[PDB]
């Protein structure tokens, strides 16, 4: 097979800043008719690939101009003139010369907007979860920049571990943030053995971490 | 224009048929290509138009298994899957070269297809606004939707007229093997008493879907 | 030799 390389992995970029992205081939993609017969994509989060080049250096219809490929035979890159939010996704490279046509791994651009410090909420377990025997507790930080978060669980201030799971969203196209969720599960017997259920968030955009809490059943 | 359809248990088939529109499909080259979750595309297979000898090329990995066949008749280009694997879970598309070139735009929406075995659907809670999930005139609100197998589950809110500001994390593994995701939107605060907000849990894998009116505290 | 479509360029 042709294996393609893309290169960065990771992308990130200021609005308004140049990005370049490169893809390279183990064979040269250049066909007897002197097309070279690789596309560029991006995928933007939850949506199917758009094509933005195609055959080395066309920009497809609909892509504004700051988009333009260059390169011929194994090298590649695809130029980004000025970095919008839009514009955050997975960059996939795309070789068509030869069966099976093959993509590279994908270049992740993020953007980085202005630091965000993030919303932070806390969900108490429900009555019906409860009457059946577990506790689930949730903390939500919502629309934050950079991803970076310490999201710390302390029950009764005896800081936990071991019975959490984090989840992180893909940045948003829009607003460039990310929001994630922190849950604690506990038992009814151990969640009822204790008052006072918070979560300590750290992050950039915060002078000093914040602590949002509830105490049980009120 | 393509719009996919027909899109389930390891050993078994499926057929997928990508109807085209937009432009001459007996002229056209055309490409199977799947994205299984969290990875980048990966190319199926292909067919030639019939006027250049209408051939066939196949991924290894489905060699021997799937069948990628035209009707110029119908402008339809189908892929018949045999022999299914797990690892064939993937959202498919139909795509073209020339044509698309042309046109631009992306590779439509695709369709999922889920190979499934083993089932578990999800129990569904609340995530009850209260003065702890309020900040500034906006509450959040959302249902935990715990303990399903396999994934996806697809949340909607309000049948789908409510979409702003929702967040649905991806699905994390728990200790029992077991998925489970919460689905998360920001409303007014002056509009809790007014406004109802019911989350629609489907769980396709297991025919199971669960309507929960999220109350406030 | 490929096995390239010759005739994927719309230009």
């Amino acid at each position: 097979d042709i294996v393609m390389t893309q290169s960065p992995l990771s992308l990130p970029v200021t609005p308004g800043e140049p990005a370049s992205i490169s893809c390279r081939s183990r064979q040269s993609l250049l066909y007897s008719n002197g097309d070279n017969y690789l596309d560029w994509y991006l995928q933007k989060p939850g949506q199917s690939p758009q094509l933005l080049i195609y055959l080395g250096s066309n920009r497809a219809p609909g892509v504004p101009d700051r988009f333009s490929g260059s390169g011929s035979g194994t090298d590649f890159t695809l130029k980004i003139s000025r970095v919008e939010a839009e514009d955050v996704g997975v960059y996939y490279c795309m070789q068509t010369l030869q069966t099976p046509h093959t993509f590279g791994q994908g270049t992740k651009l993020e953007i980085k907007r202005t630091v965000a410090a993030p919303s932070v909420f806390i969900f108490p377990p429900s009555d019906e979860q409860l009457k059946s025997g577990t506790a689930s507790v949730v903390c939500l930080l919502n629309n934050f920049y950079p991803r970076e978060a310490k999201v710390q669980w302390k029950v009764d201030n005896a800081l936990q571990s071991g019975n959490s799971q984090e989840s992180v969203t893909e940045q948003d196209s829009k607003d460039s943030t990310y929001s994630l969720s922190s849950t604690l599960t506990l038992s009814k017997a151990d969640y009822e053995k204790h008052k006072v259920y918070a979560c300590e968030v750290t992050h950039q955009g915060l002078s000093s971490p914040v602590t949002k809490s509830f105490n049980r059943g009120e | 224009q393509l719009v996919k359809s027909g899109g389930v248990k390891p050993g078994g088939s499926l057929r997928l048929s990508c109807a085209v529109s937009g432009f001459t499909f007996t002229d056209a080259w055309m490409s199977w290509v799947r994205q299984a979750p969290g990875k980048g595309p990966e190319w199926v297979g292909r067919i030639k138009s019939n006027p250049d000898g209408g051939t066939t090329d196949y991924a290894a990995p489905v060699r021997g298994r799937f069948t990628i066949s035209r009707d110029d008749s119908k402008n339809t280009l189908y892929l018949q899957m045999n022999n299914l694997k797990t690892e064939d879970t993937a959202v498919y598309y139909c795509i073209t070269d020339r044509d698309f070139y042309r046109s631009g735009g992306s590779w439509g929406q695709g369709t999922l297809v889920t190979v499934v075995s083993r089932r578990l659907p999800p129990s569904v809670f609340p995530l009850a606004p209260s003065s702890k999930s309020t900040s500034g005139g906006t509450a959040a609100l959302g249902c935990l939707v715990k303990d399903y197998f396999p994934e996806p589950v697809t949340v909607s809110w309000n049948s789908g007229a409510l979409t702003s500001g929702v967040h649905t994390f991806p699905a994390v593994l728990q200790s029992s093997g077991l998925y489970s995701l919460s689905s998360v939107v920001t409303v007014p605060s002056s509009s809790l008493g007014t406004q109802t907000y019911i989350c629609n849990v489907n769980h396709k894998p297991s025919n199971t879907k669960v309507d929960k009116k999220v109350e406030p505290k | 030799n490929p096995n390239a479509n010759p005739n994927a360029n719309p230009n």
